[PDB]
RNA sequence: CGCUGAAAGCAUCUAAGCGGGAAGCCCGCCCCAAGAUGAGGCCUCCCGGCAGCCGGUAAGGACCCGGGAAGACCA
RNA sequence: CGAUGUCGGCUCGUCGCAUCCUGGGGCUGAAGAAGGUCCCAAGGGUUGGGCUGUUCGCCCAUUAAAGCGGCACGCGAGCUG
């Protein structure tokens, strides 16, 4: 009686609000569906959570002063290359940015976290170019 | 924002209030215009300047076709003046005028694998007492165990030049409307024949 | 003793209450007090008044900050403010020009002053100028930048000086 | 403006704050003015 | 450095809120840049037999050759 | 210790800020100018020479200034000795 390995399943699309979330939750319930961990057909060395797309990220919520004093750094290689970033300038330009960072800082690594990340599509706003793939809404 | 394709025939200083004032002369125009860049079609707004004028039958048929969307005769090089609708569809000289400042964008000669001295113009070494086969080098290069290593962008030997420069804040000294000649104060970069591209300069 | 106290409302002064924000529209004009959800408002016609949920600190604090504040609203679409400035300092004046207040305080040029919006710079002399409106925070804004542009001096009473602004300056040479 | 750990009154009139998560001794005398750090 | 302002009748630049404010930071200037594997976008050109597979192909390209302020070679 | 080349100078720099100048400010025993001190500030700069192996320091002349340090008291498979 070896254990139970599902066949290959279609993901199945799952649309999520941005708006009105904590950004650490909600990237954590995210993370959650993207891993495929709420299926019990659950594998841990293939890709199987669902596609999943996010509007009004945006919209997503911060406690306290995480606004400013969180602070997205990167890294050029080059001598004082370390480009900090606060919170509220990288939700001007790049929220989806944020959520992108959040919930990648969750992902498993290695070649099957990035292709996972590649699974995660976000959009400021309110819309997204997924009609065609019938998104299930999923409230959180 | 005003812009036109030149090609850089030369230097020379000319007479203007008793002042040898050298300019580089210029043939910019005419350029005829062959797609606008809109920002619904492309995101932004810019045209596409043909400048010289190629042979028919050395053009293959995906640009012909692109001169048949267009109506212009086949042309040698084509560009882009980014954020710059003219009117008019064939931009020439005349859209400047002497005095004016402008900016200039032109790729430098290429000095091929340049030495660190002359790429970055680092002091080397000295000619004499003592210094073994060194007259030329960049000396030390880092750091002892830490780091350890080489930062990025440690200037070293490589291509000097070749690349897309710009001078800018160039004065019109004056624009030749017949001969699509334009007069501009100070060097512009690139050989001589080399294409350039007039730009109207971003200072204030 | 301060959001304890009743506001009263006279009118013609319309208290309108939404969800954390008052919109009050007097005769001397309108404005919108945005005010924080826990703080209720008691709209009554006459005298409005706020209900602090608790007695938390935050809940004290922001009783008297809502109260007091709407007050000064419902103050200001009914009368609006006024706050003066006696520009002090030999030779320094200014005189109106048309909306923009036109200043010369001791540059090398005069300084220009522009009304934003209700932001009114009356000038009863070059040597005093009143700036109006129905904000009461505003009006200190302006004002405020306004006697920031030649502060006063603490030698001599040359700069701009708040109506009541008490002189207080140190001997010198 | 002085800069201490040890901010104290120096006068009655030295009324301090906590403002912007720093206590600061404000006073008429601008020598008492001073700003824990 | 402020304005409004409670807590705390007063006052308080702060607690709500708002403003100003530096060769500083971001952008803005210049250059690189879609291996940006997220491989982007726009224009133009091409159209059979045994997810494939073969075929010559179209567009096009390469080799070759004359070179070149392009260049170590390559490019 | 079956080797981690040791001072100094040269080249090349990169970084910290406990900032010398340049930017902003507070107080003053701040009349103005020049100042003193402290706070914020590391973008850029921070000279040439005489002496000495020297670093260091003194001195000459300047400068806005002529910073202190870290990087194996940086840097010899880069030089010197
Ligand atoms: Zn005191």
């Amino acid at each position: 009686m070896k254990t139970y390995v599902p066949k290959q399943v279609e993901p199945r699309w799952v649309l999520i609000d941005a708006e009105g979330k904590t950004l650490g939750r909600l990237a954590t319930k995210i993370a959650t569906l993207l891993r495929g961990k709420h299926r019990p057909d659950w594998t841990p060395n293939v890709a199987m959570g669902d596609f999943v797309v996010v509007v009004n990220a945006d919209k997503i919520r911060v406690t306290g002063k995480k606004l400013e004093q969180k602070i997205y750094t990167r890294y050029s290689g080059y001598p004082g290359g370390l480009k900090k970033i606060p919170l509220e300038k990288m939700l001007a330009t790049h929220p989806e940015r944020v959520l992108e960072h959040a919930v990648k800082g969750m992902l498993p690594k290695g070649p099957l976290g990035r292709r996972l990340f590649k699974r995660l599509k976000v959009y400021a706003g309110p819309d997204h170019p997924h009609q065609a793939q019938r998104p299930e809404k999923l409230e959180v | 924002m005003k812009g036109i394709l030149g090609v850089k025939v030369g230097m020379t200083r000319i007479f203007r209030d008793d002042r040898a004032v050298p300019v580089t002369v210029i043939l910019a125009g005419p350029c005829p215009v062959v797609q606008r860049r809109t920002p619904e079609k492309d995101g932004y707004t810019a045209v596409q300047l043909g400048f010289l004028p190629q042979n028919p039958k050395r053009v293959n048929r995906p640009l012909k076709g692109h001169f048949a969307k267009a109506g212009v005769e086949p042309v040698r090089i084509l560009r882009e003046i980014r954020d710059f609708n003219p009117e008019g569809d064939t931009v020439t000289v005349e859209i400047f005028k002497p005095g004016e400042r402008v900016d200039v964008t032109g790729t430098s000669k290429g000095r091929g694998f340049a030495g660190v001295m002359k790429r970055w113009n680092f002091a080397g070494g000295p000619d004499s007492h003592g210094a073994h086969k060194i007259h030329r080098h960049p000396g030390s290069i880092g750091n002892r165990k830490t780091p350890g290593r080489v930062y990025k962008g440690k200037k070293m030997a490589g291509h000097y030049g070749a690349e897309r420069v710009t001078v800018m804040n160039l004065e019109v000294v004056d624009v030749i409307p017949e001969e699509n000649l334009l007069l501009v104060k100070g060097a512009v970069p690139g050989p001589n024949g080399g294409l350039v591209i007039v730009r109207e300069t971003k200072k204030a | 003793r301060i959001g304890r106290l009743p506001i009263p409302v006279p009118k013609g002064v319309s208290v309108e209450v939404a969800p954390g924000r008052v919109k009050v529209k007097g005769p001397k004009g309108e404005l919108e007090v945005p005010v924080s959800p826990e703080m209720r408002v008691v709209v009554e016609e006459g005298v409005v008044r706020v209900e602090r949920p608790s007695d938390e600190r935050r809940h004290k604090s922001l009783h008297g900050l809502t109260r007091t504040l709407i007050a000064n609203a419902v103050k200001g679409v009914s009368e609006g403010y006024s706050k003066e400035l006696l520009i002090k300092g030999i030779g320094y004046r200014a005189r109106l020009v048309g909306r923009a207040l036109e200043l010369t305080v001791g540059f090398s040029h005069p300084v220009v002053v522009e009304p934003p919006e209700g932001i009114t710079f009356e000038v009863p002399e070059p040597t005093r100028v009143r700036v109006s409106g129905i904000d009461k925070q505003k009006v200190g804004q302006v004002a405020a930048n306004i006697r920031a542009i030649r502060k006063p001096s603490a030698y001599h009473e040359k700069g701009i000086y708040y109506a009541g602004e008490p002189v207080r300056l140190k001997p010198g040479k | 403006m002085k800069v201490r750990a040890s901010v104290k009154r120096i006068c009655d009139k030295c009324k301090v704050i906590r403002r912007h998560g720093r206590v600061y001794v404000i006073c008429e005398n601008p020598k008492h003015k001073q700003r824990q750090g």
